[PDB]
């Protein structure tokens, strides 16, 4: 259980990077490329939070 | 609903930005100012009056 | 500026005036003011000074 919990928490932390958190995309560079700096910052603030 | 299909093209938007008859650029999901940097699979046009 | 192009003045925009003539920074704090000038700038048979 000590091995499995420490593996499972790291797997969850890795898999959580595909989430959008209400933004348009989970890919960081796509928001920068598809939007200008007025709304790219407010879209990536959700990802950072 | 006569739709024009754009597949094999080099979409130069300098026509769209450097000519007089253009009024609104209402783009949803993408910024019009960065349209010359991206790529698209298939473009479709609905041109009516 | 010709009227149909007056929307080109914004932080982060492209076009003729927006690129080759007048670039605004993305962190611009200020105001942009425009009004029609048919009384003065528009002349008979074209005003070619601009």
């Amino acid at each position: 259980d000590v091995v499995n919990h420490n593996a499972q928490a790291l797997n969850t932390l890795v898999k959580q990077l595909s989430s959008k958190f209400g933004a348009i995309s989970s890919v960081l560079n796509d928001i920068f490329s598809r939007l200008d700096k007025v709304e790219a910052e407010v879209q990536i603030d959700r990802l950072i939070t | 609903w006569n739709r024009k299909r754009i597949s094999n093209c080099v979409a130069d938007y300098s026509v769209l930005y450097n000519l007089a008859p253009f009024f609104t650029f209402k783009c949803y999901g993408v910024s019009p100012t960065k349209l010359n940097d991206l790529c698209f699979t298939n473009v479709y046009a609905d041109s009516f009056v | 500026i010709r009227g149909d192009e007056v929307r080109q003045i914004a932080p982060g925009q492209t076009g003729n005036i927006a690129d080759y003539n007048y670039k605004l920074p993305d962190d611009f704090t200020g105001c942009v003011i425009a009004w029609n000038s048919n009384k003065l700038d528009s002349k008979v048979s074209g005003n070619y000074n601009y």
